[PDB]
RNA sequence: AUGAAGAGCUUUUAGUGGGCCAUUUUUGGUAAGCAGAACUGGCGAUGCGGGAUGAACCGAACGUAGAGUUAAGGUGCCGGA
RNA sequence: GGGUUGAUAUGAUGCCCUGACGAGUAGGCAGGCGUGGAGGUCAGUGACGAAGCCUAGACCGUAAGGUCGGGUCGAACGGCC
């Protein structure tokens, strides 16, 4: 027999073939397995990887995060590509004429980047004006700004944000919470 | 009844030494500590003030922070599954500097000195520490020192 | 007329049996597994009978197919027969149970004129 | 196993307080060089302050008999551990070779004193060249003129399992 | 498809190494040595036949 | 009825399967402890440092 | 296109070139061994002449095979074997000799058998059982562009020179023994020798160092 | 030095919270197949060859098959030698 | 761990190559088998005999189970998503 050094028959732990039964994502899917396995670009596989995730883990984007991209050095005529949904923000007054692929873009979204001037992508048509990932800018978006992040790791003296549906005065802000009654936490 | 207080099984432990009780002397307290530095722990027990706790007898922690009497010392604890790092405020008496990393910077200074002495003429230093290798070949001489036979010795009682 | 195949091998020819369907009535020929806490066949002690296991699985090459080397597809009608007349060499009709004899006729007329073998070819017959 | 004669020598590793040890030699009767030079370090440890760690092995060397076909009679010292204690004893050998003596005499002090080899350990081994200084009576008895005798009740061993003649015993 | 296991199979054999065809063609495997009129001393041998 | 009290039968495989890994350590560790009159300096020396820096570099 | 000829030429051009070195490393390597061999045997002679003793140079090479099961192994044992990547009942592998190794073999003591091996048994091991590790697997040597890709950053380009690094303990003796598969050996021909394994090989068992008996076990497993 | 079989990180949740045996260290007890601790390894959860027979000992850990070689244990017959 | 969209033919979750591994109670996960009914489809089977039952008769599947033949029977019943 062996005497086994590693768990046997584990799973590599890592997804392949969204789960997702999309038949477009699976073209998608299609494409950009190929490109990576032909290219020697990272920008494919990182592509491919990211078009697996889940929907927590492909947060939106948005707009004004495109523009902070953009006001990069050398990045005003680059293209913007999220593997992901695309979001509007009211919060910027100006967009500049970027081009960005996308999986999905919102309304508002598409609206203020056409209005701009700029153009909106597909990930497909990315692929014929950039096999390689010439020129490109990947952005992911924030993944701890969720709500049950807030919750992940609760104990004492962590400051996790109790599960809780209730809140207000007499509901968890006593003992545990303040030295008059018994303790701190 | 039961019995785990703060100083429970100390007794040879905080014991001062035959012949070294009494005050301590002042290199001790003439001694430098920044932060960094490497400290092993080892107890005094005419100090009974800034005492460590008997799990960091012979523990080495590096310096985290500097007052005036005592030293903060990161120390690595096994705790179940994991190591946690704990937080001692330790007075000096309590604490010496760990030669260890003395002699290893004097490698360290020894090496950079090798490398630019070995520059000049590119004969690659090979720097590296090696194991203490196999002993090679060589002659042995009988002159003066022909083999001298042995043999077993019988039994006998001595007593 | 078969496609060329291996020598066909099983490595059980056996049908695995329910511990103790010998032994009572009430416990039944298809095989359960033995949850049992002290069972001797779940352990495996030696004498006993033997477990289905995935060790026992036939080759790729030679599964599903008959002796024949042909693959056996169930037909009730000539439509369903017709998709086998470009495979004749690799799959064989059989006709369902549930067929009468009038159609039977039919159903082996057209497997002889299209060459496709038929594994029944007695089901109902009157003379 | 089938013993041999190894001549071993050893030496106290050099320093630079005292290069050039002494070269201590012993004989090991053993079935090979890695027991031979086990059992030399194991008499030299019992002798000396040195360990196979602070010493080494200069030479190891097969000693063959000078004469393997003239009869000899040997005297063997022997120590040995007993079930109670330790004991010495002195065994007289008639053979042809020290290896082949050796041999007979642990075979014979696990025979008649269920001593192990572990248990034994052989002192000298020396050739009594001079007849009338054997001292020991079932060696003493073949060192007599034109000496004979016969071998009565001889067994002959059959191939087969069933014969057809009653066996003779004659010789 | 299968491990060909030179020691056998000559063409393996010399796949692997070139210098096995000479090797044979000069009988390296059963080379002869030079002979040498070399004697040990006396101390030796003494030493040795010593008890 | 009594039973069985106290045993560290077992503790070391079960912490060995997933165990003994050292915490970690990162550039930049907390000043968590440290004096607060060292700390109050070290936040304006900060300052000074990177205003003198953004102006050198300007 | 046609590319069948021109190519293949030049392809089969630059084999040959390969192959003439390989042939005269290989011619290198013999006469270099021979030498070693007579010198050492020349110098044993001039020492007894001169009346002196030729304490012969410590072996710098061990073989290690395992010889216990892999059930009731104490910890540091069980860490040490998977460190000599010797998993299950007779594996072997070549280990460098130094005061690091020493004590591991100790600790190992009662689960290996252990010597000092020859020219012939390597080269026996390394062509019958000759694996190594690429991207992870336990490739067939079989040829030696494999060795050539995964072992010419290190001078390394035939099974031969690798054979050479492994008994001529040399500078990339670490990257070649672990490019080496463990050696998966069966159990001995002829036997063990003894009726009873699992005591040393001094005490009339099998494990321990037997040091240059070492050999023939391996041949019998090989 | 040796090895790395991928390294690190997080979330969630099941069962469990009666244990027992062997070597060695050791407490109470005359002692116990007793009671209680320490280290490891095992049974529990594990079939296989051996120990006639046996939860734990020896050997060795299991997909289904073939050939060869062996471990422990054995070779008068029962019984392979 | 890798290879393979190229037009023409069938299945990219496909085909292929390479290496390693395979014990298991409690327990977890995955892929499948089977039952009553619902939507869709096979313009499916059927009084020239549905379903059910019996059958040391046959075939497929590691298995769950599926299929066929014969007998009995008499009015309905199945495959695939
Ligand atoms: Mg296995
Ligand atoms: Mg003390
Ligand atoms: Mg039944
Ligand atoms: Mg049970
Ligand atoms: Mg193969
Ligand atoms: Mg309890
Ligand atoms: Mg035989
Ligand atoms: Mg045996
Ligand atoms: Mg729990
Ligand atoms: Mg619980
Ligand atoms: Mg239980
Ligand atoms: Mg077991
Ligand atoms: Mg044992
Ligand atoms: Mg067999
Ligand atoms: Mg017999
Ligand atoms: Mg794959
Ligand atoms: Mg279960
Ligand atoms: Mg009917
Ligand atoms: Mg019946
Ligand atoms: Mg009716």
């Amino acid at each position: 027999g062996i005497d086994h050094t590693s768990k046997q028959h584990k799973r590599s732990g890592h997804r392949t073939a969204p789960k997702s039964d999309n038949v477009y994502l699976k073209l998608l899917v299609k494409l950009y397995t190929f490109l990576a396995r032909r290219t020697d670009a990272p920008f494919n596989k990182v592509v491919l990887k990211a078009l697996f995730l889940s929907k927590i883990n492909r947060p939106p984007v948005s707009v004004s995060r495109i523009a902070r991209a953009l006001k990069q050095e050398g990045a005003a005529n680059k293209t913007v590509v999220v593997v992901g949904t695309v979001t509007d923000d009211a919060r910027i007054f100006e967009f500049p004429k970027t081009t960005v692929a996308a999986l999905r873009f919102t309304a508002g979204a598409r609206a203020k980047i056409v209005k701009a001037g700029g153009e909106c992508i597909t990930l497909d048509q990315l692929a014929v004006r950039a096999p390689k990932g010439q020129n490109t800018l990947i952005l992911r978006g924030p993944r701890n700004s969720r709500e049950a992040v807030r919750h992940f790791g609760m104990g004492p003296h962590k400051g996790k944000a109790p599960r809780i549906l209730s809140t207000g005065r007499k509901f968890e802000r006593a003992r545990g919470r303040r030295r008059s009654k018994g303790f701190k936490v | 009844g039961k019995s785990h207080g703060y100083r429970s099984r100390t007794r040879y432990m905080f014991q001062r030494d035959f012949r070294k009780h009494g005050a301590v002397h002042l290199s001790t307290y003439l001694k430098v500590y920044k932060v960094g530095d490497i400290v092993d722990i080892k107890a005094n027990g005419s100090i009974q003030k800034g005492m460590p706790h008997k799990f960091y007898q012979g523990k080495t922690g590096v310096v985290y922070n500097v007052t005036k009497s005592s030293v903060g010392v990161i120390i690595n604890k096994m705790v179940g599954n994991r190591y946690l790092e704990k937080r001692l405020n330790l007075r000096v008496e309590h604490i010496k500097h760990s030669k260890c990393r003395q002699e290893f910077l004097e490698r360290v200074k020894a090496n950079a000195a090798k490398r630019a002495e070995a520059k000049a003429q590119g004969v690659a230093v090979q720097l590296k520490r090696q194991p203490a290798q196999p002993r090679e070949s060589r002659i042995v001489s009988t002159e003066g020192n022909v083999p001298q036979t042995l043999a077993p010795v019988p039994y006998e009682t001595f007593i | 007329a078969s496609l060329p195949h291996p020598k066909i091998v099983k490595k059980h020819t056996k049908k695995f049996k329910r511990h103790h369907s010998d032994r009572y009535h009430r416990v039944a020929e298809n095989w359960r597994k033995q949850k049992g806490i002290d069972s001797v066949v779940r352990r495996r002690f030696r004498g006993n009978i033997s477990q289905p296991k995935i060790g026992y699985g036939s080759n790729k090459k030679t599964k599903f197919l008959s002796p024949s080397g042909h693959k056996t597809f169930l037909v009730a009608n000539v439509k369903d027969l017709e998709t086998l007349t470009m495979h004749t060499k690799t799959y064989a009709a059989e006709i369902a149970h549930n067929i009468s004899a009038k159609n039977r006729v039919v159903i082996l007329a057209r497997a002889k004129a299209l060459g496709i073998k038929v594994t029944n070819p007695k089901g109902r017959l009157a003379l | 196993a089938h013993f041999k004669e190894y001549q071993v020598i050893g030496r106290r590793l050099p320093t630079e307080s005292v290069p050039e040890p002494k070269l201590f030699r012993m004989r090991i009767f053993a079935s090979n060089e890695v027991i031979a030079k086990s059992r030399y370090w194991y008499f030299l440890q019992k002798l000396h302050k040195v360990k196979k760690a602070s010493g080494e092995i200069v030479s190891i060397n097969q000693i063959n008999e000078a004469h393997p076909t003239k009869v000899k009679n040997f005297g063997v010292w022997v120590r040995y551990d007993s079930r109670s204690g330790t004991h010495n004893m002195y065994k007289e050998i008639r053979d042809v070779s020290r290896v082949a003596a050796v041999e007979t005499l642990y075979q014979d002090m696990a025979a008649r004193h269920r001593a192990r080899f572990r248990s034994i350990h052989i002192l000298k081994v020396a050739e009594i060249e001079k007849t009338a200084d054997v001292k020991r009576q079932y060696v003493k008895q073949f060192l007599t003129k034109d000496l004979k005798f016969p071998l009565p009740h001889r067994v002959q061993k059959s191939t087969k399992t069933f014969s057809y003649k009653r066996p003779s015993t004659f010789y | 498809v299968l491990k060909k296991n030179p020691l056998k199979n000559k063409q393996v054999l010399l796949r692997l190494n070139p210098y096995a065809k000479v090797f044979a063609a000069e009988k390296l495997g059963s080379k002869k040595a030079e002979k040498t009129g070399t004697k040990p001393a006396a101390v030796f041998t003494e030493t040795l036949k010593h008890d | 009825a009594k039973s069985k009290n106290h045993t560290a039968h077992n503790q070391t495989r079960k912490a060995h399967r997933n165990g003994i890994k050292k915490p970690k350590t990162y550039k930049y560790p907390s000043l968590k402890g440290v004096d607060p009159k060292f700390r109050r300096n070290h936040k304006h020396a900060l300052h000074g440092t990177a205003k003198a820096l953004a102006a050198a570099k300007k | 296109a046609e590319q069948v000829a021109a190519e293949r030429a030049a392809r089969k051009a630059a084999n040959k070139e390969k192959r003439a070195i390989i042939l005269e490393r290989n011619a290198a390597y013999q006469k270099e061994y021979e030498t070693a061999e007579r010198n050492i045997i020349q110098a044993k002679r001039d020492a007894k002449a001169a009346g002196s003793y030729y304490v012969e140079a410590q072996h710098k090479l061990v073989f290690v095979v395992r010889i216990k099961g892999i059930n009731k192994i104490p910890p540091k044992p069980r860490k040490v074997l998977q460190l000599l990547r010797l998993t299950r009942i007779n594996s072997g592998t070549f280990v460098k000799v130094t005061k690091a190794t020493l004590e591991l073999l100790k600790l190992i003591e009662p689960y290996v058998a252990y010597g000092y091996p020859s020219y012939s048994t390597i080269r026996q091991l390394v062509y019958k059982r000759g694996f190594g590790k690429i991207n992870k697997q336990r490739v067939p040597l079989s040829d030696n562009a494999i060795i050539e890709a995964n072992l010419g950053k290190y001078g390394i380009l035939s099974i031969d020179d690798l054979i050479h690094e492994i008994i001529t303990v040399g500078p990339h003796f670490k990257q070649a023994n672990n490019f080496l598969w463990p050696f998966k050996l069966s159990n001995p021909s002829g036997g063990w020798g003894v009726p009873r394994k699992f005591k040393h090989f001094i005490q009339g068992g099998s494990f321990g160092n037997r040091e240059e008996f070492i050999n023939k076990l391996v041949k019998s497993m090989n």
